[PDB]
Order: structure tokens, then C-alpha cells, then sequence
């Protein structure tokens, strides 16, 4: 027997890094009473099968780490040294700071006299790294305090992209899942470095290749992904839409789209109204003075019943498909090859290979993560991806889909729990000031007169009511609706988002900041500005695993602590393997994990920190009064704790929901106290509670479905790797979203050899059907108002069809496709002293700002220092040899890094001039390790995209000089 | 005996195997600098039994040929490191007759360290300047003799790493070689009749490392 594990208790966990969701096994000494002695992969997990990339494989070094925080640390104003402090004192003082700030800042009514009941002097960042139960309770604590500036990781990389998928399919989530990649016949990786940033995915990517798939990587750089793909096609930065526009034209011209799929399941047959037009790069309804569109000019022609008119013949000139063909005929191969830099040979090769998946016996998938989609037309980039897949019949089928790879382990869940300023849990919107009543709130949900359109969002009044009764089970929903804060209706929505919080920070408009599970001192663009702007805070609360650049910004580079008067509280949380809870991976698998070792030293799980902190705020309001104490004192926190401790199990049951009294929903009698079996049984009269309607089904009376580790599969399930009995995915265990589009109108799969669902013996067999109904009776996209996959998407600010507008401001001056050079609905200086395109990306070995991985000696061993990857052409132009220390500078700042000269970066040919791109990792910071370097964000601009409210971190002008 | 089949045509240079080797043995990390390469540590050492080497070869057309080589002791069937060590002291180097692993014992501090390394045609052995013992990959024989796969094999997501009895791994290596040759015509096996760590190189093995093959 192995001595290292002989007397150690074995528990299972889920990796705390990227959204792959790999399973671990943890061995804890002394039968669970000691520290962790080993952390490695779970051989029984269906996604990774015991394998781990270096970040997951080093989690033992992350947990058993003598550099971790051990106790709360207090930093008085103008002090130069931390002082160790107890947990009781730390949370008492912060509770005083929260109440003092809230009382002096609480606006019960806005300037228009409408109820808002909010405080705008406190902002909160984070976090996708917390458990789902912790994320949900955290958001509700903040909103019970009246906060509206609530943001986290998802805003920066995902939120620019998910409106593209919701417009296209009705949901913003990744459509398929990791195991499903092995069923694809052609994998297009574009805007993703999956082998480095989602490494275990290449288990399934390569298994697809074993079955004959072609792997295509489209990337401005040659990466570790590119070495293992069949085709590497370089593309210059920002040319993704011309690339995809050419593929659309290719598919349409050569009649490679799946006509029966396109005719029945997309909106190709819908008749657009005569007011739609497109000339000179401008759609109709353009307000040139305000640089905005009148989207009503793009509306469909409606019949006498309000339903959009349909020509199933697809011959009407105002049919979507015909208007689509007209729009993309400009994207010929020669124009696309010139602007992308991709050879005409390579374009034809890639177009032919991927468009071949339009046959029903072939499946194509597109993988993207962040790439360069943060800019204004990033949403249109992903829209074109979705349109390509709808044309080829790839949505809802095994091996198909738009696999938008999520970032952090629980960025899906943290978004599901509403840790963004515009959404409650369950993607119910944060109401604005004009939604004065719950009835007015529910009136905004669109209805549809189409009998075949499920329009599942019409059930929203049940979900808002049950969510409110999860928070306030004895007030009626219309009354508790007045407890939660509202945003201003006449204010731009991005004013509440990530970037404006940093700008309001720099203007001193924030008294306190919650840096909960984030490192904004390195993660936010323009670090010099943000680090100086944090000194304009009254108090800062940082909850993390280690002391870091945000906790200790007051003693950062160039800072004088005696001049900075911010009061910083550092609260050390425990690592993932030291607590129980669930995380939702990219494919929406909500996976339960267990505590291995006890929390190290006196660290506490986030759930216990925020609960005890909120209790101190609650008790201080119960003995002092203050501004609007109602939502703090009535909040249901009894279902959150057990044995004087935050209970992940009880919170997860409340998020699932339970009946508050006896009710008969949907032809079935349910008794009080029972768990809700699915969101179809939620009510709007108050008989049901549920913290998140997407979780209704995750924790029923049958037990914790998220904790299921059952590999039982039928032949059809195992052939495509659904694994329906391993954990649980929302919604109601539908593993492949939109799977009704995978069959014909008799219920027969287009691809029987890779069937997702099949109508057999009066029932859908295989995956859980995404939308109940007999075959041929319902449209397959049940979350859409009209029920169809949207090739024409009139809800987008830039137009119903993606159109190329130049994202590169400085080196490009000509648009070959229209008059309009830049986005007409969106002032970079372009100083000639900085002629190179700086960019930031990741490496396999480090995580995010490196706060975690720069503390793990094995990962620092592999990547010890910040580097700067440049071409041989750039190195020869600047006289820089490989391994030399270089100075990269911009209008925002400067740093030193070791140059990596490699043919993996090639110059961009733009309008007859060689334009050079330099690459840097953003994984580094001044605290640790020694000689590691600072963050690349010292160079990035804080000027953000007017659309998205996110700064540019993928194409910013820099200079690089030999030191 | 046991055997590794290492299919470098599937390696993504994720370096999970480099870390998993250190995690299982609780090995310390080296002091490393970046000198113009993602490769680190730059070489095997007393506390680094496996490092992934990066080599960039040019090719016409877009991109490069990026060659990844997770180096480790080959565990030769007839290990010359044992012959040179048996000159000074027999027992310093031991061959496990059930698994086939070549194992360094604590008596390697009793032998001439540099002579044992020079006898290995793969330049695998490394010596600690203070304890004077020899260290290298030990096949994770502890895990192998307890029914577990070596740490570097279990952690590998791509299917590059494979482990089992020598007969079944050669049959796998032969079958995989014929399939890999369709995409990499210069695919070769590294000394498949003499070693228990059988690498599949996509091109000339010397392009991966100077001592990739004997
Ligand atoms: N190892 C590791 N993995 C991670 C992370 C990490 O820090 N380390 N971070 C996680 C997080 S939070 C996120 S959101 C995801 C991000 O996942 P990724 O999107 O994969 O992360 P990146 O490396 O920043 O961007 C990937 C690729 O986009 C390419 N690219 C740049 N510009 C363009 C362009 O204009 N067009 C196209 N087609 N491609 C372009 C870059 O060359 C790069 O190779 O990764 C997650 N995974
Ligand atoms: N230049 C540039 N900038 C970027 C990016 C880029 O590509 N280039 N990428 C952007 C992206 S996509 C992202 S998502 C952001 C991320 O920005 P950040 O979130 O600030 O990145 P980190 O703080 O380093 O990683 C998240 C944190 O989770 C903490 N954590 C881990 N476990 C727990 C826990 O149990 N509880 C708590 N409370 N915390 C925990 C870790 O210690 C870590 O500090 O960076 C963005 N900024
Ligand atoms: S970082 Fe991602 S791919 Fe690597 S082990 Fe963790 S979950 Fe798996
Ligand atoms: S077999 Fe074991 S000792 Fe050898 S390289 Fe792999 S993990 Fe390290
Ligand atoms: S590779 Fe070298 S050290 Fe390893 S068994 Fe063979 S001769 Fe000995
Ligand atoms: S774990 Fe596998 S894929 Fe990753 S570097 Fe090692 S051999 Fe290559
Ligand atoms: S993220
Ligand atoms: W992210």
C-alpha cells in the first residue's frame, strides 16, 4: 500500500481554475483531521478522467502554502504596515463602515421622485471564484444593503458576447459541453487558445480528430493550440468579421446550408418590413447626430394577429434568407484575403472544410473564449458565428453548437447568481426607476401570439415571485419588491458597469469598495490610474487567499503610504478544497465538491465571512436604527446557516426552492416543505420559493443531483457522451441546448449516428428535450420570443446583420466593404511614438493576474518572469536579441520584460505597411515573485468601448526598446 | 515488464506532467529565470526528474513546427547506467524484475556520479552537489507496484502519455505510428527495442533534443 495515502481520507473536488470543471481527489491526513497530503485528478470523472493540466495538478501547492493569509489584517489610514487583528474586530469595524457609508448615502427616491431605495457610495467586485451558494448569498447581501454597483469577472470577457447568443438562440450560455466536442467532424477554434486556456478540452478535441475531424485554428499568433490542429490560419487582429462574412457568402453562394433546417428552425422565412435597408455601411433609421439607430425601422412585417409573416417558400425578396444573401455578397474571397491577411488558398480550404458540415450527417462546432471580442463589434463577431451554425444546421446537434468557453471555474454560476449590475439571479433584470410596481415589472416581458412559439420567458412572474419569497418568505411579493434597489431609467446602463466604477473611483464618488475575490490592481486596465484611484477610497475590503497588489496598493510601486489615507481590511478566505459547495462549469454542469482539509489557520469560507459580516450589519441596525432598515432586518438568512455556520447544502436547497404551503401546480398535488422538482412547478402567488429558477431541479426530494457521480448511460447517451447522471446541468439537465433542432418534424434525428433526442414510443429519448411538445408542434428555440434561430437579429445596436467596422483604430484607414470605416454607433490618440500593436493573453501555467499561481513555486518554476513575444522582423528592426531585457511603453505606462523572439509572431500586412504586434502576459504583479515583473495593464488604456463599457486589452499601441 | 508509449503528436506542452511529477514526490522547485523561452527548468537536475523541452523549427507556409519533448529516464532494458555503477558498488542501481524500472538507491552516493551519467546514452542521471546521490525518473514504481499509473501518465489530458505492459504498449506504438504517419510522414519511434519509454517523434528525433535517441 502507498504510505503517502495510507491513513488519509479521500474526498472528491472540482478544480478551482478554468471552466473545464475537472474532477480531483484530495487525500487529507489523519482521516480528514489533518492537512492535505495529496491532490491529483479524479480517474472516475467523465470530463478529465483523472488528467489535470499544471494548474489543477499543483492545487496541493496552492492549498498547503505558508504564504497564505492566516488572519484578518487591518491597515489604518496613512500607515505603512499591516497589523494582525481578530475576526470579531475586523467584521465589527467593517459593519460600522458599511452602515456609516450607507446611512449618509442612501437615496430612497431619485431626482425624479421615483422609488430606487439604493446607496451609490459602495461598489463591489467579484467573484467568479466563489461557490455558487456563496455567489448567490453574496449578491443578495449586497442588494439587501442597497447596492447597485455589483460587478465581477463576467463583465470583462463574457458580457460583450452573450447578447449575441441570446439574440441568436434565446440564451447566452455555451450551447453544448466539453465531452460533446469529440462528436464534431470539424472544429473551428477562433478567438480561443484552448490547449493553453482550457487544456483538458483537447482530450475531446483530439478524440474528434481520431474519428476523422479536421481541427482549424484561426489566430494572429501560433500557439500551443496551433501545433496540434490540422490547419493554422493566421488572421490579423480585428479581421474576424470579414473572415466570417466570407464564410457566410461561401455557404450561401454554393448552397451548402441545410435548407430543411434553415427553413423550419431559423427565421429565414420571416418577412422583414419595407423600412429595412442597408446602404453605404449604414442600416436604415440611423441618427447621425446621436450615432444611434431607430431599431423600429428593422421590425418584421406582422400579420393580422401580430405574428411575423412567413414565406416558407423562401422566395419573397424581403425574406430574411434573401436579405442575408444580399448583405454578404460583398465579402468575396479577394477582399477577405486582403484584409484578414489569410491566403486565398487557406480561406478556400477552411471555408470548404467547415461548410461541409452543413450536411445532416456532419457536425461542425466553433470554439471561442475571449479572443478579441471585447470591442464594439465583438457582439457582431459572435452573431456571425451563430448565423454560420444556424445555416449549417449545427445548433442543437452533437458535435455542433457555439461553444463559448467560459473563463473561471464558476463564472457561469456567478453570472447565474446575478453578480452583475443589470440582473437578479436567474437572469431577471434589475428593475429601473420607472418599474414602480411588480406588475409593471412583469409587463415588460414580451408575449407572442404564435401557438407554436413556447416563449418560456412568459413564466417570469413565477420566478420573480419565488425569488422574492426566497428572500422574504412572509412578505407578499409585491411588497418585498419595494425592498430591493433599482437603477435610474434615464441613465445609460453601462454607467453601473465595471469601467464606470473605476472612473467614479478616480473621481472620488465611492466611499467603499468590496474587492471580493478579485485583484483589480492588476486585473483592471490602466493599472497606474486604478492604483492611484484606489487611494481615493475611504475604506477597502479585500477578501482573498493571499496578500496581493489590491490589498497592499498603498505600499505599491511609487506609492507613499503616509500620503494615502485608505483604510484597508484584508480577510483571508480558504481555498476550494477546504470548503463544500458547487460550481457551474462552461457546459452548465453544476458540480458538488466536498471539504478536504479543514480551513487553513483561521481562514474562513466566503459564505461564513459574508454571513457573519451581514449579521454584524444587521445587529448594528437593530440597536441604532438608520436609513431604511427594512430590507436588512427581514432578509431570510435562517435557511443559510446550520450549526452556527454557513450551510452550502441548505443554501443550495433554497436556491432550488421548496413549497411554502400546500399547492397543486401543473396537475399535481405538492405538500408544504417539499423541494420544488423543476421550475415548471413554480408559482407566482407566493406558494413557492426559489432563489434561482434555473436551479429548480438541482436539489429535489430525490437528493442533491449536483452530487451525482453516476456514469450510467444508455447506448445513445454514451455514444455522444451526455452523461446525464453525472452531476446536474441547468436547465432541467438539458445537456445540449436547443436539441429540438436536432430532429425533423416527426422526431427523427438528422444524424441518427449522433442522435441527441429521438421521438420513440411517444416520448423523447436521449437528452432531456429542450422544450416539451410533440414533434412538429413547437418551434425549437423556446426562449426566443418568436421561437426561431435568428439569422436576422433586430435587437442589436449595430444592426440586424454583422457588418465589418474596423476595430483597429490606428494602423487602418480603409474599409473595403463600405464607406463606414469605424462602428457608426460607437478617439484613440495613436501617438506615433508607439507604433506597435500591444496585446495581452495567457499561458497554460498561470492564472488570471497570477495572484494564485505566482504563489505556487512549480508554476513560477515554469514561467518565472513577465515576457514580451515579438517577431524576428520586429527584433531585427529594434536590434533586440532573444532573451534581452526590453522596455515596453505606452501613453499609460511602461515596464520591463525579457524578449522572446519567435517566428510564432508574424508582422501584419496592413495597407502596404508591415505592422508589428508585440505580446505580453498579464499574469504578473509587483508583490510576488521576486524579479517576476508587474502587470501588463500598466500599458493598457482606460478608455473603454462606448457600447460595452470595457477597455481595450487586446490591441493597444505600444513601443518596445532594448534596455 | 512495464512500458511508456509517449505520442508526441498529441502533446500540447501543457506541462501538467512536469508539475504532477513534482507534486507526487513533493519535489522542490528550481530557481529559474526566463532567457527567451517558455522552457523552464532549462534542464533536468537533482530536483527535476522531468522537464518539457521546447524547440521551434521553421516551415514554409504559416506557422512553425513546435516540437515538445517531456524528457525522462528511458528505463532501458539493458541499462548501461547499471553497468558503470556496478563497477564501484553493486546495489546502487537496481532493476525491478517485475516492472522493468531502473532504480537508483541511496548507494549511488558511493559511486562515481559523473561516470554513471556519461554511461547513459541519453544524458539522464543528475547528481546533487551535496549528497552526491544520483536522481532521475523512477517510473513512479511505488504507484506502479500498487496498481496506479505513474503521476505523469495519469495527469496527461491529450493521450500523449500511455502506460502498461510492454507487449500491449509496443502494439499500441506500432498501430499509432502508422496512423500518425498519415499526417507526419517522418514519424518514428525512439529506440523501441531497447527502452521502456518509447517516444513517437513527429520528425527527426534530434530536432526534439540532442539526446532524444541513443
Ligand atoms: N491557463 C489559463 N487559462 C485561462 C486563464 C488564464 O489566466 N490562464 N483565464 C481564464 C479566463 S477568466 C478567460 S475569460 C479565458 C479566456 O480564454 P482565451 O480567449 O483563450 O484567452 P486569450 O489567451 O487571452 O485569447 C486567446 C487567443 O485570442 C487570440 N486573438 C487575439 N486577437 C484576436 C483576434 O482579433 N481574432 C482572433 N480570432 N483571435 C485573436 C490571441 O492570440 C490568443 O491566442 O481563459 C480562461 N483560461
Ligand atoms: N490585460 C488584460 N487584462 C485582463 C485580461 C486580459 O486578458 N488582459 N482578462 C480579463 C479577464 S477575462 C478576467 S475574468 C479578469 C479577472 O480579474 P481578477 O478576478 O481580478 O483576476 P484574479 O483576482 O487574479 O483571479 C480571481 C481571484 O479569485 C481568488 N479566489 C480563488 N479562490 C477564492 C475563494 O474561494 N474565495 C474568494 N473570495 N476568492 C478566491 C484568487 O485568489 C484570485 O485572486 O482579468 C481581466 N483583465
Ligand atoms: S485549469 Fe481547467 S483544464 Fe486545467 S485542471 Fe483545472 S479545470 Fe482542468
Ligand atoms: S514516471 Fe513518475 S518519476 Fe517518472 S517522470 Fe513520470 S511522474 Fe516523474
Ligand atoms: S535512460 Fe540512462 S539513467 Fe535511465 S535507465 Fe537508461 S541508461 Fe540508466
Ligand atoms: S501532460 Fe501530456 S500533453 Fe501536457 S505536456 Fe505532458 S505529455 Fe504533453
Ligand atoms: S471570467
Ligand atoms: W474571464
Amino acid at each position: 500500500e502507498l504510505q503517502k495515502l495510507q491513513w488519509a481520507k479521500q474526498t472528491t473536488s472540482i478544480c478551482c481554475y478554468c471552466a473545464v470543471g475537472c474532477g480531483l481527489i484530495v487525500h487529507t491526513a489523519k482521516d480528514g483531521q489533518g492537512r492535505a497530503v495529496n491532490v491529483e485528478g479524479d480517474p472516475d470523472h467523465p470530463i478529465n478522467e483523472g488528467s489535470l493540466c499544471p494548474k489543477g495538478a499543483s492545487i496541493f501547492q496552492l492549498g498547503e502554502n505558508d504564504q497564505r493569509g492566516t488572519q484578518p489584517l487591518y491597515r489604518a489610514p496613512f500607515s505603512d504596515t499591516w497589523k494582525p487583528v481578530t475576526w470579531d474586530f475586523a467584521l465589527t469595524e467593517i459593519a460600522k463602515r458599511i452602515k456609516k457609508t450607507r446611512d449618509a448615502s442612501f437615496t430612497e427616491k431619485n431626482a425624479a421622485g421615483d422609488l430606487v431605495n439604493r446607496t451609490e457610495a459602495i461598489a463591489s467586485f467579484g467573484s467568479a471564484a466563489m461557490d455558487n451558494e456563496e455567489c448567490w448569498a453574496y449578491g443578495n447581501i449586497l442588494r439587501s444593503l442597497g447596492l447597485v454597483y455589483i460587478e465581477h469577472q463576467a463583465r470583462i470577457x463574457h458580457s460583450p458576447t452573450v447578447p449575441a447568443l441570446a439574440e441568436s438562440f434565446g440564451r447566452g450560455a455555451m450551447t453544448n459541453h466539453w465531452n460533446d466536442l469529440a462528436n464534431s467532424d470539424c472544429i473551428l477554434i477562433m478567438g480561443s487558445n484552448a490547449a493553453e486556456n482550457h487544456p483538458i478540452a483537447f482530450k475531446w478535441v483530439l478524440r474528434a480528430k481520431d474519428k476523422g475531424a479536421t481541427l482549424i485554428h484561426v489566430d494572429p499568433r501560433f500557439t500551443r493550440t496551433s501545433a496540434r490542429c490540422d490547419v493554422y490560419a493566421p488572421i490579423r487582429s480585428g479581421a474576424d468579421i470579414p473572415f466570417l462574412g466570407g464564410l457566410i457568402k461561401y455557404i450561401l453562394d454554393n448552397k451548402l446550408y441545410f435548407t430543411d433546417y434553415v427553413r423550419e428552425y431559423t427565421n429565414a422565412s420571416l418577412i422583414v418590413g419595407e423600412k429595412f435597408s442597408f446602404k453605404d455601411g449604414l442600416f436604415s433609421g440611423y441618427d447621425a447626430a446621436n450615432k444611434k439607430y431607430d431599431k423600429s425601422m428593422w421590425a418584421f412585417e406582422l400579420d393580422a394577429n401580430g405574428v411575423p409573416k412567413r414565406d416558407p417558400a423562401l422566395k419573397h425578396p424581403r425574406c430574411v434568407i434573401n436579405l442575408l444573401k444580399k448583405h454578404y455578397e460583398r465579402y468575396n474571397l479577394d477582399k477577405v484575403a486582403a484584409i484578414t491577411g489569410t491566403s486565398k488558398e487557406q480561406l478556400q480550404q477552411v471555408y470548404k472544410a467547415y461548410a461541409a458540415t452543413g450536411k445532416p450527417d456532419k457536425a461542425g462546432t466553433i470554439m471561442y473564449a475571449m479572443g478579441w471580442t471585447q470591442h464594439s463589434v465583438g457582439v457582431q463577431n459572435i452573431r456571425a458565428m451563430a448565423m454560420i451554425q444556424l445555416l449549417l444546421g449545427n445548433i442543437g446537434v452533437a458535435g455542433g453548437g457555439v461553444n463559448a468557453l467560459r473563463g473561471e471555474s464558476n463564472v457561469q454560476g456567478s453570472t447565474d447568481q446575478g453578480l452583475l449590475a443589470h440582473i437578479w439571479p436567474g437572469y431577471n433584470p434589475v428593475p429601473n426607476s420607472k418599474a414602480a410596481t411588480l406588475e409593471l415589472y412583469n409587463a415588460a416581458t414580451p408575449q407572442s401570439k404564435d401557438p407554436m412559439s413556447v416563449n418560456w420567458w412568459q413564466n417570469r412572474p413565477k420566478y420573480v415571485a419565488s425569488y422574492l419569497k426566497a428572500l422574504y418568505p412572509d412578505e407578499e411579493p409585491a411588497a418585498a419588491y419595494d425592498y430591493l434597489p433599482r437603477i435610474d431609467a434615464g441613465r445609460k446602463l453601462t454607467d453601473y458597469f465595471w469601467l464606470n466604477i473605476f472612473e467614479k473611483m478616480d473621481k472620488g464618488e465611492f466611499k467603499g469598495l468590496f474587492a471580493w475575490g478579485m485583484n483589480p490592481a492588476c486585473g483592471g486596465a490602466n493599472a497606474n490610474k486604478n492604483r492611484k484611484a484606489m487611494g481615493k477610497l475611504e475604506w477597502l475590503v479585500n477578501v482573498n487567499l493571499f496578500e496581493n497588489e489590491t490589498s497592499s496598493f498603498w505600499k505599491g510601486p511609487g506609492m507613499n503610504p503616509a500620503e494615502i489615507g485608505t483604510e484597508v481590511f484584508f480577510l483571508p478566505c480558504c481555498v476550494s478544497i477546504e470548503k463544500e459547495g458547487s460550481v457551474a462549469n462552461s457546459g452548465r454542469w453544476m458540480q458538488w465538491r466536498y471539504r478536504g482539509p479543514k480551513p487553513y489557520a483561521e481562514t474562513k469560507p466566503d459564505g461564513d465571512i459574508m454571513l457573519d459580516m451581514f449579521k454584524k450589519v444587521r445587529e448594528l441596525y437593530a440597536k441604532e436604527g438608520g436609513a431604511y432598515p427594512a430590507p436588512i432586518a427581514k432578509l431570510n438568512i435562517a435557511d443559510w446557516e446550520e450549526h452556527n455556520e454557513f450551510s452550502p447544502t441548505k443554501v443550495a436547497k433554497l436556491m432550488n426552492g421548496y413549497f411554502l404551503k400546500d399547492t397543486e401546480v401543473g396537475g399535481k398535488q405538492f405538500k408544504k416543505g417539499q423541494q420544488v422538482p423543476s421550475f415548471a412547478f413554480l408559482t407566482a402567488d407566493g406558494s413557492t420559493c426559489s432563489g434561482n429558477w434555473l436551479h429548480a431541479g438541482s436539489f429535489t426530494d430525490a437528493g442533491n443531483l449536483m452530487a451525482r457521480r453516476d456514469k450510467t448511460q444508455t447506448p445513445e447517451q454514451a455514444r455522444i457522451g451526455l452523461f446525464p447522471n453525472w452531476s446536474f446541468c441547468w436547465p432541467v439537465n438539458r445537456r445540449i441546448l436547443y436539441n429540438r433542432a436536432s430532429v425533423d418534424k416527426t422526431g427523427k434525428p438528422w444524424n441518427p449516428a449522433k442522435a441527441v433526442i429521438e421521438w420513440k414510443d411517444g416520448k423523447w429519448v436521449g437528452d432531456v428535450v429542450d422544450g416539451g411538445g410533440d414533434p412538429g408542434t413547437k418551434h425549437p428555440f423556446i426562449m426566443q420570443t418568436h421561437g426561431f434561430g435568428a439569422l436576422y437579429g433586430p435587437g442589436r445596436e449595430e444592426g440586424p446583420f454583422p457588418e465589418h467596422y474596423e476595430p483597429l483604430e490606428c494602423p487602418v484607414s480603409k474599409n473595403p466593404f463600405s464607406k463606414q470605416l469605424h462602428n457608426p454607433v460607437a478617439k484613440a490618440v495613436c501617438d506615433p511614438r508607439y507604433p506597435f500593436i500591444g496585446t495581452t493573453y495567457r499561458v497554460t501555467e498561470h492564472w488570471q493576474t497570477g495572484l494564485m499561481t505566482r504563489r505556487c513555486a512549480w508554476l513560477v518554476e515554469a514561467e518565472p518572469q513577465i515576457f514580451c513575444e515579438i517577431s524576428k522582423e520586429l527584433a531585427k528592426l529594434r536590434g533586440i536579441g532573444n532573451g534581452d531585457t526590453v522596455k515596453v511603453s505606452s501613453l499609460r505606462g511602461a515596464l520591463e520584460a525579457v524578449a522572446i523572439v519567435t517566428e510564432r509572431i508574424r508582422p501584419f500586412k496592413i495597407e502596404g505597411v508591415d505592422v508589428h504586434m508585440v505580446g505580453l502576459p498579464w499574469h504578473y504583479g509587483w508583490m510576488v515573485p521576486k524579479n517576476g515583473g508587474d502587470t501588463a495593464n500598466l500599458l493598457t488604456p482606460s478608455a473603454g468601448d462606448p457600447n460595452t463599457g470595457i477597455p481595450e486589452t487586446k490591441a493597444f499601441m505600444v513601443d518596445v526598446r532594448k534596455v | 515488464g512495464k512500458m511508456f508509449f509517449v505520442d508526441l503528436s498529441r502533446c500540447t506542452a501543457c506541462r501538467g506532467c512536469q508539475i504532477a511529477c513534482k507534486q507526487w514526490k513533493n519535489l522542490p522547485a528550481e530557481e529559474t529565470r526566463n532567457t527567451g523561452s517558455h522552457q523552464n527548468p532549462p534542464d533536468l537536475s537533482y530536483v527535476t526528474l522531468k522537464t518539457v523541452r521546447f524547440t521551434e523549427k521553421s516551415r514554409k507556409g504559416p506557422g512553425i513546427d513546435w516540437l515538445f519533448f517531456p524528457e525522462q529516464c528511458r528505463h532501458c532494458v539493458e541499462p548501461p547506467c547499471k553497468g558503470q555503477a556496478d563497477v564501484d558498488l553493486e546495489g546502487a542501481v537496481v532493476k525491478d524484475e517485475t516492472t522493468g524500472a531502473v532504480l537508483f538507491t541511496e548507494l549511488t552516493a558511493k559511486v562515481d556520479g559523473e561516470s554513471v551519467r556519461s554511461a547513459c546514452p541519453y544524458d539522464i542521471p543528475r547528481i546533487d552537489p551535496v549528497t552526491k546521490r544520483l536522481s532521475k525518473c523512477d517510473m513512479c514504481n511505488d504507484r506502479v507496484q500498487n496498481g496506479l499509473l505513474p503521476a505523469c501518465v495519469k495527469t496527461c489530458p491529450t493521450g500523449t502519455m500511455n502506460f502498461g505492459d510492454e507487449q500491449e504498449m509496443l502494439a499500441l506504438a506500432e498501430k499509432r505510428l502508422a496512423e500518425v504517419k498519415k499526417t507526419y510522414p517522418g514519424a518514428v519511434l525512439g529506440d523501441p527495442n531497447d527502452v521502456r519509454v518509447v517516444y513517437l517523434f513527429t520528425r527527426d528525433p534530434k530536432d526534439f533534443y540532442e539526446h532524444a535517441v541513443a
